[PDB]
C-alpha cells in the first residue's frame, strides 16, 4: 500500500496568530450538575465539529467541560481572511455528557450555531464574519436566544441536524422527530413524533438497557433543496421531505446480528454533492461497506437508488484492539465521474489511523480501489539526548532541554499544567488553577519556567573547600527534566485524541479534527519516502545507487549526539570562514574529523569494497539527485491567511530537519569514501566531485539556515502602524518567509510550498542568496534583533554587508557597524532587485543628476550617521564624501560641503586645522 | 560637586579609557585607546582644594597608528629611576584589522610587540579582552595570560610563556560580549556570550595524557517581571565583584541588574536583583571598594546612575553631563571617577566615599 502523512498543529501557536481571545457568556440560572485529576480533566474535546460554506470562509470548533471554544482556521482570499483572534464560550453547564449540541449553518455574511446543555436547554448563536475579523471587544446586538421548542424533559435528544437559519431538526431516543422554528421573539414547532416498543415475549428476557424501535441512528442532511437521509432503529432507511415533514421513502435491509453492535457518537453516513454513502461493519469481521446511494429525484416523488455493494478494509487493528470508526466523509471529483475518493478516520484508545480509499470506475461492475494507509506512533527521542552537555556549542544544561520541548513543536498546555503543578510543593488546585489560566504570556512563560526549576533543585556543595558538586548537579538536572518532559508526555498520551473529520468545498483539502491539536493529510514526499528507509519495501515497491542511499541513511544513524553537536558547530563554522582556504583540500581534513568517532575501519574497508564496486558513482549520483527538483507555478500570491503561515511552519521544520539528515548524510559519505588511497583518487578514473561538492554546501548553508530560523518568534507591536503585510503582523517566526513565497488543479498549501522550496532549490539561476534576500526585506518590518546573530551567520556578500551595517546600528553598537560601512562600498546602485533600502541610495544618486562613483555613497552615510543621531562618525564620512568626488559636479559638491557644514555643526568649534586630522 | 576636565588633543578621538587598577605600582596611571593609539595620564594629589584633592597630570602618547577599541594594563607595569624616569608598561588591546595584541613599552617608545590575527585569531570583530599575570611555585613570571570573546562564537585563551606562545580556542553558543579573570584566583574565569548566558571557566582543566569549564548561570529568564524588561534585553556585561572574586553582577542593554555571591548552604536563586534607570550601553562598573555600589551610564545623554544592591541608593546619579559619554572607570580609592567623552576626560570627585 501508499502511505500518508500527517501535519501536526500547537494550540499555542494558533493563540499566536491570533492576537486577542475573547470571552462570552449565556444567561444561565436552571442548569442541571485533586490535582492529576484536575489536570486530566482538565482539557479533552468531548466532540470536534468543523464546518465551512459555499460561500467565503471556515472556522473550528473545540468542545470542553462546561465550557465551548471555536477559532479561525481558514486559507482564502480576501481583504481581511488574515487578522484572526479566539473565542471562549462559556456555559452554565456543558455541552452534553454525549456527541450532541453541535450544529453550524450560515445565511448571509454571518455564521448561526444551535448548541445543547448537558441538560434541557438550546442554545441560538448568530456571529459577525466582521466580529471574527476585528481585535474589537465589543458587541451592540442581541447575539443570541436560549429556548426550550419542544419538552426535552420528556424526551432527552440523542440527535441534532440543522437545515436551515430559522429551522433544525431534533431526534430522540423514543424515534420520533421534532423540527424547530426560531425566529427574534419567536418560536414555532413541529414533528414526526413515533414512539415504537408478544407482551408475554416482554415480559421476560426484556431487561435490557433502554431502546425504541423507531429511534434513529445517524441523520444525514443534503440539500437539492430540502431533503434529509436517516436510517432508524428498525435498521430501515427512512428518506424525509422538509416541506412534509413526512418519510418520503423506505428501504428495508435486513441484518439481524447488525443492531447488535452499538457504537456511541460515531457519523453513521455522509456524502458528496447530490448522492449519499453510509456503510455498516458487520461487527467483527470489520468488513463494513459503501452503500453510496444515487437519489435520482423525479416530480411526482424523489426517487431512490442505491447501486454499490460492500468494501473491503485494511487489516493492521489486531491484538483484540477495538477498532472503531470515528467519522467518515465522502468526496468525489466534480471534473468527471472517473474516480471517488472517501476518507475514513479510525481510533482505538488514544492511538489512531487514518486512511482514504479511491474507487476509479465507468463502466466496471468490478471494484478498482487504491488504498492509502498510514502509521501513528511514539518515539521518544528523550533518554539519550540527555547525558551529554559538555561542549559550549549548546553549553550549560537548562537552555537545552528547553530547546527540546520547543524542537517538538506539538504540545501545548499540557506544559503549562505540568509548569505550574511542580511549583505548587503540595498546594491545591482551585487556586492554583486560576493561576495557571492568569499568566498567558507566552515570552515570559519560559522565565516562569526556569525560575521555577532553579527554585527546586538544591545544590549540594562539595565539602572540599567552600566547592560545590556539579557532578550532582548533572543527574538532578538531567533526570528532572526528564521526570518533567515524561509528565509531558504522558499529558499527551492522555492528550493526542482524534474524533472528527470535515471535507470542505471552497478550498478542495483534506481536513482533519484531533482533541486540541488541528492536524493535516498530505501525499508523502521524495525526501519522506527516502527516510523511512524503505529498502525492503522500496524492492517489494538504469536502476542504480538506491541502495548506497538507505545504508548511507543507516550510516548517519550510527553516528552519536556530541557528534552531531560537533558537526554543526563546525559548518556553523564554515558559513561564514570556509572560502578564505583553497577550496578543495579541506575534503580530507573532514574525513580527518570523522576519525574521532567510532567508525571502526572494518566499516570503512566494508564500505571501500562497494565504492571500488561502483560502475559510474558520479555520473548517476549528480543527475538522479539534480532530477529532484519541484514544479512550481506563478509564484503569485493572494492575500493570505494564519494557518498558512503557521502549519507550514511546523510542516516546514519537520521536512527541514529530514533535509539536514540527508544532506549531512550525503556529505559525510562523499568524504568517508575519498579519504584513503589518495593518489587514486586524483587519478581522475572517477568523474571527480568537488564541483557538486561546493553546491551541496550551499544547499546545506541554506537549509540549516531555515532550521535556525524556525526557532525565533520575535515580534513586537510598540508603534503598532499596520492584507500580507498585516500577515508580517502577526507574531510567529518563520511566516514572512511563507508569505514572501505564497492552483491549476492542485490544493493551495501543497504548490505554496512547493513554490518555497523551488525558490530554495534554485542555485546560480537566482543569482542571489535567499539569505540574504529574507533579511534584507525581514529586516525592514521586525525581528530587529534576531537579525543580529542571523547576519553574524550569513554570508559575506554586498548585501549582506550593508545589512551587516544597518543591523550593527540599530544595536548602536557603532564601531563594528562603521567598520563594515568602511570596508566596502557600492557598484549595486540604480539595480533596484534590492528592496526598499536600495531607493534611498538611488534617489541620492540621482539628486546629483548622474551617477558618480563613490563620493554620493559616503554622502548617503553621513546622513545615515545623522538618523543614527551619533554625530562624530558623520563628521568622519561626509569628509569622505567630500574628498573622493571624481566627478566635479557643481551642484553636488555644494551639497556635500553643505551636509559636511552641518555634521561640523555637531562638532566643530574654532580651531582651525583640528578637524582635518581625525578619522577611524 | 567638583570636576576637573583635561583635554585630550582635538584630534584625538577616544573609545576606551581604562585605570591601572590591577597593579598597585601603577595606580595611578590612566590610558586612553584612542584611532591613533594610547595616551598615558598620571593621577595626583596638588593641594587644590581639599574638593577634588587629585589631579591629571598628561605623561605621554604611544602612537600605534590605527584604533584602539579596548585597553586593559597588566600587573606587570612598573615605574623607575635613573638620577630620567622609566615606566614599563604591558598593555592588551584590539585594534582595526580584528586583531588581538600584546604591547610592551618604555614609556612612548614601544620596544616589543606580539600580535595574534588572521584566522589564528578570531573570525569576526573583537569585543572583549581581559589579562592577567600567572606565577609558578618558584615565583618567576611563568606565563602572562590574555583572554578574548568574539563575534565569532569564540573565547581564544592566549598563553605567552617563558618556552613561548600557547593557542587555545573555545566555542560559545552565541557572541562574547564579555570576559573577566576572577579576582585573587586567576584559574577561574567568567565569560559573557549576548544571549544572556554567563560562563564560569577553569582553564587549567587539561594538560598531558575529562571535565566542562564549570558553571553557566543565566539573565534572561530570571527578569523580575514585575516590570516587563523589553523584548530584547541584551546582556551588556558581567563583572565579579570582590577581593576574593565572592561576587558576580550582571547588567543587561534595558538596565536590569542582578548580583549572585559566591562563599555556604545550597542556593536556589539570585541573591539580588534591580534595574537601572536607564540602558547601559556600556554596561557596569563595580566599586572597588564598596561592594554593593557600581556605575551605570546614560551614554547617550551623558548622564551616570550609583547604585547600591542593597537598595542603600535609593536613585543616586552624581553625575550630569550635557554631552555623550564615551566610556568610564573608578579610580583605586573609590572616591574618584574618570570619564572620558567624545574631546575630553573629567575626573570627578564625589564626597560620600572620601
Amino acid at each position: 500500500m501508499n502511505e500518508l502523512k500527517h501535519a501536526v498543529v500547537p494550540i499555542d501557536l494558533q493563540s499566536f496568530c491570533l492576537e486577542g481571545t475573547l470571552a462570552l457568556w449565556v444567561p444561565a440560572l436552571e442548569n442541571d450538575s485533586l490535582f492529576k485529576k484536575e489536570c486530566v480533566a482538565y482539557d479533552a474535546g468531548v466532540y470536534t465539529s468543523n464546518k465551512s460554506k459555499g460561500s467565503q470562509t471556515l472556522r473550528w470548533s473545540i468542545f470542553q467541560n462546561r465550557t465551548l471554544t471555536i477559532f479561525d482556521v481558514s486559507l482564502n482570499s480576501k481583504k481581511e481572511p488574515l487578522s484572526k483572534f479566539n473565542v471562549k464560550i462559556h456555559f452554565p453547564s456543558n455541552v452534553m455528557k454525549d456527541g450532541v449540541a453541535f450544529s453550524f449553518s450560515e445565511h448571509s455574511d454571518t455564521t448561526i450555531i444551535y448548541a445543547i446543555t448537558h441538560a434541557r436547554v438550546l442554545y441560538y448563536i448568530r456571529l459577525s464574519k466582521t466580529w471574527f475579523q476585528l481585535p474589537d471587544a465589543r458587541l451592540d446586538d442581541d447575539w443570541c436566544l436560549c429556548y426550550r421548542p419542544i419538552s426535552f424533559l420528556n424526551q432527552k435528544p440523542d440527535l441534532m441536524a440543522a437545515i436551515s437559519t430559522s429551522e433544525i431538526c431534533v431526534s430522540f431516543f423514543n424515534g420520533g422527530l421534532t423540527k424547530i422554528i426560531l425566529n427574534p421573539k419567536d418560536a414555532s414547532h413541529y414533528e414526526q413524533h413515533i414512539d415504537d416498543s408478544k407482551k408475554y415475549l416482554s415480559l421476560q428476557a426484556f431487561k435490557a438497557d433502554y431502546r425504541s424501535p423507531n429511534t434513529i441512528i445517524s441523520m444525514i442532511f443534503l440539500s437539492t433543496y430540502n431533503v434529509l437521509v436517516m436510517l432508524s432503529l428498525d435498521y430501515k432507511l427512512k428518506v424525509l421531505d422538509l416541506s412534509t415533514n413526512q418519510c418520503v421513502e423506505t428501504i428495508e435491509l435486513s441484518q439481524t446480528i447488525l443492531p447488535l453492535q452499538s457504537f456511541p457518537y460515531l457519523t453513521s453516513d455522509h456524502t458528496t454533492n447530490s448522492f449519499i454513502a453510509l456503510y455498516y461493519p458487520d461487527n467483527s469481521h470489520g468488513s463494513f461497506s459503501i452503500y453510496k446511494l444515487n437519489a435520482n429525484a423525479h416530480s411526482f416523488k424523489l426517487n431512490v437508488v442505491i447501486e454499490k455493494g460492500i468494501i473491503p478494509p485494511s487489516l493492521p487493528d489486531d491484538e483484540f484492539i477495538p477498532w472503531m470508526l470515528s467519522d467518515f466523509q465522502l468526496i468525489s471529483s466534480e471534473g468527471s465521474q472517473s474516480k471517488f475518493l472517501l476518507i475514513i478516520a479510525w481510533k482505538s484508545n488514544l492511538n489512531t489511523v487514518i486512511q482514504k480509499c479511491n474507487l476509479s470506475l465507468d463502466q466496471d461492475e468490478s471494484f478498482s480501489c487504491v488504498w492509502s494507509h498510514s502509521l501513528d506512533s511514539f518515539s521518544l527521542i528523550e533518554k539519550t539526548f540527555f547525558d551529554v552537555p559538555t561542549n559550549m556549542s549548546s553549553g550549560d544544561i537548562s537552555e537545552i532541554w528547553l530547546q527540546h520541548i520547543f524542537a517538538h513543536n506539538t504540545s501545548i498546555e499540557s506544559i503549562q499544567v505540568a509548569l505550574l503543578s511542580f511549583q505548587n510543593s503540595s498546594s491545591q488546585v482551585s487556586k492554583n488553577k486560576l493561576d495557571k489560566f492568569g499568566a498567558l504570556t507566552i515570552s515570559e512563560l519560559k522565565n516562569a519556567v526556569l525560575s521555577s526549576i532553579v527554585s527546586t533543585i538544591q545544590i549540594e556543595p562539595n565539602s572540599d573547600l567552600t566547592g560545590y558538586d556539579y557532578y550532582e548537579y548533572k543527574r538532578l538536572l538531567y533526570n528532572e527534566w526528564e521526570r518533567f518532559a515524561k509528565l509531558v508526555a504522558y499529558l499527551d498520551h492522555f492528550g493526542d485524541e482524534i474524533l472528527s473529520i470535515n471535507f470542505d468545498p471552497s478550498n478542495a483539502v483534506t481536513y482533519i479534527n484531533y482533541a486540541n491539536k488541528v492536524a493535516f493529510i498530505r501525499d508523502p514526499y521524495l525526501i519522506e519516502s527516502f527516510d523511512e528507509e524503505p529498502l525492503t519495501k522500496l524492492i517489494s515497491s538504469l536502476i542504480e545507487g538506491y541502495q548506497i542511499l538507505d545504508l548511507g541513511r543507516s550510516l548517519h544513524s550510527c553516528m552519536s549526539f556530541s557528534t552531531l553537536s560537533e558537526i554543526r558547530y563546525s559548518l556553523r563554522e564554515l558559513v561564514q570562514d570556509l572560502p578564505s582556504y583553497s577550496l578543495f583540500d579541506t575534503l580530507w581534513v573532514f574525513y580527518d574529523k570523522h576519525i574521532y568517532p567510532n567508525v571502526d575501519p572494518d566499516y570503512i574497508s566494508t564500505l571501500i569494497d562497494t565504492l571500488v564496486s561502483l560502475e559510474n558513482p558520479m555520473r548517476d549520483i549528480d543527475s538522479l539527485i539534480q532530477r529532484l527538483r519541484s514544479f512550481d507555478i506563478y509564484n503569485h500570491s493572494a492575500q493570505s491567511p494564519s494557518l498558512f503561515l503557521c502549519a507550514s511552519v511546523a510542516r516546514v521544520l519537520d521536512s527541514i530537519l529530514k533535509k539536514f539528515q540527508v544532506s549531512i548524510e550525503g556529505f559525510i559519505f562523499l568524504l568517508s569514501l575519498i579519504t584513503s588511497q589518495q593518489d587514486y583518487e586524483l587519478q581522475s578514473k572517477f568523474a571527480g566531485c568537488d564541483k557538486l561538492f561546493l553546491s551541496l554546501l550551499e544547499d546545506w548553508r541554506l537549509v540549516s539556515f531555515l532550521l535556525e530560523n524556525s526557532a525565533l518568534l520575535l515580534e513586537k507591536f510598540e508603534e503598532e502602524d499596520v492584507n500580507t503585510m498585516e500577515a508580517l503582523a502577526s507574531v510567529n517566526t518563520a511566516l514572512q518567509f511563507f508569505s514572501a513565497l505564497n492552483e491549476s488543479q492542485i490544493s493551495p498549501l501543497h504548490a505554496t510550498v512547493i513554490s518555497s522550496l523551488s525558490a530554495i532549490f534554485i542555485r546560480d539561476d537566482t543569482e542571489n542568496d535567499l539569505v540574504t534576500e529574507l533579511v534584507e526585506k525581514l529586516f525592514l518590518f521586525k525581528q530587529y534583533n534576531a537579525c543580529m546573530q542571523l547576519i553574524g551567520w550569513l554570508n559575506s556578500d554586498p548585501i549582506a554587508v550593508y545589512l551587516k551595517a544597518l543591523i550593527y546600528l540599530k544595536s548602536k553598537e557603532a564601531v563594528k557597524a562603521v567598520r563594515c560601512f568602511k570596508t566596502t562600498s557600492l557598484v549595486l546602485y540604480s539595480h533596484t532587485s534590492q528592496f526598499a533600502v536600495l531607493r534611498e541610495f538611488q534617489e541620492i544618486a540621482e539628486k546629483y543628476h548622474h551617477q558618480n562613483l563613490l563620493s554620493c555613497y559616503y554622502l548617503h552615510l553621513s546622513k545615515k550617521l545623522f538618523e543614527e543621531s551619533a554625530y562624530i562618525d558623520a563628521l568622519e564620512f561626509s569628509l569622505l564624501a567630500d574628498a573622493s568626488k571624481e566627478t566635479d559636479d557643481e551642484d553636488l559638491s555644494i551639497a556635500i560641503t553643505h551636509e559636511t557644514l552641518k555634521t561640523a555643526c555637531a562638532a566643530g568649534k574654532f580651531d582651525a586645522a583640528h578637524v582635518a586630522l581625525m578619522v577611524l | 560637586l567638583s570636576s576637573n576636565q583635561y583635554q585630550l588633543p582635538l584630534n584625538v578621538r577616544p573609545y576606551t579609557t581604562t585605570w591601572c587598577s590591577q597593579s598597585p605600582s601603577c595606580s595611578n596611571l590612566l590610558a586612553i585607546g584612542h584611532d591613533t593609539g594610547i595616551t598615558i595620564y598620571c593621577a595626583s594629589e596638588e593641594q587644590t582644594p581639599g574638593s577634588t584633592g587629585l589631579t591629571l597630570q598628561e605623561l605621554f602618547t604611544i602612537q600605534t597608528g590605527l584604533p584602539t577599541l579596548h585597553l586593559s594594563f597588566s600587573s606587570s607595569c612598573s615605574y623607575s629611576e635613573n638620577l630620567s624616569p622609566v615606566y614599563s608598561l604591558f598593555l592588551a588591546c584590539v585594534c582595526q584589522d580584528n586583531t588581538v595584541r600584546l604591547i610592551i613599552t618604555k614609556n612612548e617608545t614601544i620596544i616589543t610587540q606580539h600580535v595574534l590575527g588572521g584566522k589564528s585569531g578570531h573570525h569576526n570583530f573583537v569585543n572583549d579582552i581581559d589579562i592577567a599575570d600567572v606565577y609558578s611555585a618558584d615565583n618567576r613570571l611563568a606565563e602572562q595570560v590574555i583572554a578574548s570573546v568574539g563575534d565569532d562564537c569564540t573565547l581564544i585563551i592566549w598563553r605567552l610563556t617563558d618556552e613561548g606562545p600557547i593557542l587555545a580556542g573555545y566555542p560559545l553558543s552565541s557572541p562574547g560580549i564579555s570576559v573577566q579573570f576572577r579576582p585573587s584566583n586567576p584559574n577561574q574565569l567568567i565569560v559573557g556570550e549576548r544571549n544572556g548566558n554567563i560562563r564560569i571557566f577553569d582553564w587549567t582543566l587539561n594538560l598531558s595524557a575529562k571535565n566542562p569549564w564549570l558553571l553557566t548561570l543565566n539573565t534572561l529568564p530570571l527578569v523580575n517581571t514585575c516590570h516587563s524588561s523589553g523584548i530584547a534585553s541584551s546582556l551588556a556585561n558581567v563583572r565579579w565583584i570582590g577581593s576574593d572574586g565572592s561576587g558576580i553582577l550582571a547588567m543587561c542593554k534595558s538596565g536590569a541588574w542582578l548580583r549572585w555571591n559566591l562563599f555556604g548552604p545550597k542556593n536556589l536563586l539570585p541573591n539580588v536583583q534591580g534595574i537601572s534607570l536607564f540602558p547601559s550601553l556600556l554596561g557596569a562598573c563595580p566599586h572597588p571598594r564598596y561592594m554593593d555600589y557600581f556605575a551605570t551610564a546614560h551614554s547617550q545623554h551623558g548622564l551616570i546612575q550609583l547604585i547600591n544592591t542593597y537598595e542603600k541608593d535609593s536613585n543616586s546619579i552624581p553625575i550630569q553631563l550635557g554631552m555623550p559619554i564615551v566610556d568610564f572607570c573608578w579610580h583605586q580609592d573609590g572616591s574618584h571617577l574618570a570619564i572620558a567623552t567624545e574631546g575630553s576626560v573629567l575626573l570627578t570627585r564625589l564626597m560620600g566615599f572620601t
